[PDB]
């Protein structure tokens, strides 16, 4: 009953959601943007801080540099991180670390040694009594309609293809790219500069983040769609800026999330995103490919995009055997799910015999994370 | 956006109880100079505030004003408080989401210094405990299982603590059932009357009671407390 | 009635079917395949459960190891069909193993080892009153058109020619053969996969049985049908993976029973089918072979091969003196027999002196199977 | 597969006789979120179920739904029924199969307990040797050698052991002979309601008679035995 | 061996990096004599991480991963394969054969091939078949040093000799069979 629960933390590329579990929603919900100045700053009228989160960061996003810390799902820079997570107990929840266990979420196919500093940190730096690190979709999961399965998740700093047999991720079939919607948001601005465009001040960096939010789509035929791109009339389509300036965009629009179907259009030998579904579908049980044909869900703010569904659909069908029924999901709302599913779950009694323990962190070291978050 | 009147109530209500020598009739406004808020600072943290440096209303200059604020700010951060983007200007912009996040983190760290006391180092287990414990020493057997217990939106608890500190203040016949809405209500502001009756210092509103707000509960048993062991 | 009554547990390489004796048809018919993980396994959402048996080991057959438990009707895995059995009276029909009598059924020719460990298991594991072994080809009899005549008894783990003078098994002039439909199963996949295909995943090991069952054909002359492979057209049929991709089929096909006739083919020194009937036959009494060639029966999944009346006519005919009427019998129906067969017996007041007692048991140790059970 | 519909009537209706809090109108829906099955097993096997790691309906989250359902499984399980390669999930997914098999077994449990209660360790056999010996004290010869006695269909020895536990409850001008699908019917249905009149709270259809159910033919003459004892 | 460093956040982004790998995984890696107490002789470290040098410039450092790389031939459910390990495979041809040439297959199991070059891998081969092995067998794994030209001298002598013009599938006969005549022809 309230002063004692644990302190759900949500770690979004974009927002970071903070409460209470037993809650029904987020308590503090705030900007990641995170926003180091890049360029030693400070108003003296704040401590040397040198990672604004949120909103206070978005009107100085001109002057800073924004990561998405946290982009495409992955955690770019650590100390911005901790600033974050700091601001989190001490300013937003008004907590104290050492009496609440913490369940931070985590992307699908976050990085071995990621997994590892947030252990690290927490227990060392914040001297949490326990914590444990779930994936998002699998908290969206646990707050809801399926069991088995392969999910898609692209966030803003990775992507990962898992497949899942009756509540159970697969880790030998589970592919990360590393190529999510901060590698979008980039490429649509060389793009968009390389057409003699000025992206120069700080909140306007900030600015292609609304337009590739706003204006992208995912064309069914990149080919057919480039030649209506030259049939104009309808495809461009306008930007203003603060400035009181127009920006228009045509071909860049659905150009923008081609790169994650190819991501030689990044300079990057990966795969895209229609290959990694189907080799991990390839890795696993052949008596569950079936399943994972039929179930395959997109998560993450990376699969927003119009024509992502049918594209992948048509994707898939082309490499799967000319039989399987193959049934993309993109559920609409793929806006708080992550957070009240950990909410959920670590309020069960059941969760307190899943936690790994400030005891048992001293008995193995970081390592232990891979051994007990699944 | 119907959160923020609420709030602006509570705190109002908490501020005025503390034994401030200011009175607040809008948090959002009377608390733009700095001044209220270094009061608060130093009843919740003793000789935290350096009076040296501050300026006493009425204030026309605008300096004063941002140097009270800045204050504000910086013994809120030596306190560990969550405070980013923000300065003392802040304050005296109005900045509501900033207010309301300050002010709740000061009626937060005053209820566990509160509890700390009590150890030997108060706990606020350590009213939870006491309260439930007063209560069975009258022959009843109700007890909480916290401050935000769903079953204190009736206010038979409060009233039979109450009653167990001092039953010549608890005229039975008086109270009600904790069913309706209305029969909560007016325990709530019953209880809220004989407390002050006692000598407790409160400031939280009848429906404080009612939509059991656990910190404005926590205070109230405290100093429900507090009399308690003086009689 | 109802309670007390024999419990008839029909063991079958695919199919298991159990029941009440005093009863027209089986109350529980599952699938056997049974299939062990080849891997610790358990989804924890069940038991340390290592042994799926039926339909949910069909929906991890890709990731599991299939046995027909039961193969080419013998028990090769003896803790999984512990588990079986276990299922069979505690899941299936509800019952309570210490005060039923269990009639179990058999292979023909199964090892004698074999009988005694199902004779431990039943007395000292599950506690039985009683119990008896009979053969499943007599009990297919019972229930129906002949008492004497020499059947040849081909399921998943065995094989055995058995000659029979008036309705009795002539143990002397019986003949095992350690090949049945496992080996001819494997044998495909591995001619299959030699074409460089594919069967990699669990499910897919259990879809080259669908293969051998729906294609595979015996031929009469597999010299000239050989060449009447190479003179193509009409031999080679397409077989359609989940995966939606195509198998094409042709040599194959005849090329895998014909590991009966010759199991030189299998890497084996035994003799075919057709020599075996022909070696039994000259083990009996003089006066009753002219009965065994005019009565050579064929039972069990095995035999339901295209051509094989025929080629065992053919084949018996030509080791056969020169003038022995021979009459191969292939009954179509060669779907329940073998279980009715046994309710009808074990529901005689009649067989309660025909078991083999848990006194008897006590007395004797395993070997007494052998005594009683002919 | 018309025999899945009977079988969802047999077990909805003894569902409905056990004295449960909830109503099933239909058991391959109704147990979907695992509640009710879990008070099924509580009646079945006292104290088995820890229902402080239960969720009560209505539920919205499917976790609540899963648990539910897992437990029942664990508890299944615990009983040494036969549960391979299933879960909770299943019984949420309505897996019919499941849900049949589960009821079954559980029909079986309680009324082998039921018998087992009776001994010094009550039986199946005790509750025959009741029935049998109570026709015999009114000088009616009709007997039965087992629950699955195919005689039973007619009806007249049901009406014979409730004639002998109470001759007022029977009035046999509306009884009829068990000869046609009719004349059975009717006494079924007639057999039901005077045993209802009596105190029995059992939930089998009438066709449950005239086709001989043997496991609902042992619990109604269990129920009419339980009743007849308190006399 | 590259999943496994990747996994540790390794980055072999670029092309000639995907073949750093090969190197590492020649030049490090193990095969472990007892796994299991080969990986808590991974945690009582000191002298297992050993340093790879970046082109870049930069460095790697493996443990762990040397011994658990060639570890898959033992236990490919490593790399989430259903197969038996090379241990068994080895085991299962020898019961396959001629129940007279067995004991003779045993003395002489020859290992051949760049994969058998690994550090400890005798020894591991030994240690195992001597496990599946009848009680007595007399297990003689062989593991010549040069397992670098062999098999072309021995073509170019083969190709030699008068001998074998009798011996090649010629192109009158790849007409009259097809390509199936491979089957036939090369044993």
């Amino acid at each position: 009953d309230d002063d004692i629960a644990a302190l759900v933390v949500d770690n979004g590329s974009g927002m970071c959601k903070a409460g209470f579990a037993g809650d029904d929603a987020p308590r503090a919900v705030f900007p990641s943007i995170v926003g180091r100045p890049r360029h030693q700053g400070v108003m003296v009228g704040m401590g040397q801080k040198d990672s604004y989160v949120g909103d206070e960061a978005q009107s100085k996003r001109g002057i800073l540099t924004l990561k998405y810390p946290i982009e495409h799902g992955i955690v770019t820079n650590w100390d911005d991180m901790e600033k974050i997570w700091h601001h989190t107990f001490y300013n937003e929840l008004r907590v104290a670390p050492e009496e609440h266990p913490v369940l931070l979420t985590e992307a699908p196919l976050n990085p071995k040694a990621n997994r590892e500093k947030m252990t690290q940190i927490m227990f060392e730096t914040f001297n949490t009594p326990a914590m444990y690190v779930a994936i998002q979709a699998v908290l969206s999961l646990y707050a809801s309609g399926r069991t088995t399965g392969i999910v898609m998740d692209s966030g803003d700093g990775v992507t990962h293809t898992v497949p899942i047999y009756e509540g159970y991720a697969l880790p030998h079939a589970i592919l990360r790219l590393d190529l999510a919607g901060r590698d979008l948001t980039d490429y649509l601005m060389k793009i968009l500069t390389e057409r003699g465009y000025s992206f120069t001040t700080t909140a306007e960096r900030e600015i292609v983040r609304d337009i590739k939010e706003k204006l992208c789509y995912v064309a069914l035929d990149f080919e057919q769609e480039m030649a209506t791109a030259a049939s104009s009339s309808s495809l461009e389509k306008s930007y203003e800026l603060p400035d009181g300036q127009v920006i228009t965009i045509g071909n860049e629009r659905f150009r923008c999330p081609e790169a994650l179907f190819q991501p030689s259009f990044l300079g990057m030998e990966s795969c895209g995103i229609h290959e990694t579904t189907f080799n991990s579908i390839m890795k696993c049980d052949v008596d569950i490919r079936k399943d994972l044909y039929a179930n395959t869900v997109l998560s993450g703010g990376t699969t927003m995009y119009p024509g992502i569904a049918d594209r992948m659909q048509k994707e898939i069908t082309a490499l799967a055997p000319s039989t399987m029924k193959i049934k993309i999901i993109a559920p609409p709302e793929r806006k708080y799910s992550v957070w009240i599913g950990g909410s959920i779950l670590a309020s069960l009694s059941t969760f307190q015999q899943m936690w790994i323990s400030k005891q048992e962190y001293d008995e193995s070291g970081p390592s232990i994370v891979h051994r007990k978050c699944f | 956006d119907v959160e923020t009147c609420r709030d602006e109530r509570c705190y109002r209500l908490w501020i005025n109880s503390l034994g401030i020598d200011s009175y607040v009739n809008n948090v959002f406004e009377d608390v733009r100079n700095g001044w209220i808020l270094l009061e608060v600072l130093d009843k919740v943290s003793p000789s935290s505030v350096n009076w040296k440096h501050a300026s006493k209303p009425p204030i026309k200059m605008p300096f004063r004003k941002v140097e009270n604020c800045n204050q504000v700010i910086k013994i809120g951060k030596q306190l560990k408080f969550s405070l980013v983007n923000v300065a003392g200007n802040d304050i005296v912009q109005g900045n509501k989401k900033l207010i309301l996040g300050l002010l709740w983190q000061l009626m937060r760290f005053h209820m566990l210094q509160l509890l700390k006391s009590l150890r030997s180092e108060m706990t606020d287990a350590d009213i939870l405990s006491w309260a439930n414990r007063k209560v069975r020493t009258m022959g009843r057997k109700l007890q909480i299982e916290s401050f935000k217990d769903k079953s204190l939106s009736s206010g038979l608890f409060f009233l039979n603590l109450l009653w167990a500190v001092e039953p010549r203040v608890v005229n039975w016949n008086l109270v009600t059932k904790g069913e309706t809405d209305d029969e909560k209500r007016l325990n709530a502001t019953y209880i809220v009357s004989v407390a002050r009756k006692l000598g407790c210092s409160v400031f939280l509103l009848p429906e404080d009671i009612v939509e059991v707000n656990q910190k404005m509960i926590l205070i109230l048993t405290a100093s429900i407390m507090y009399w308690s062991l003086q009689r």
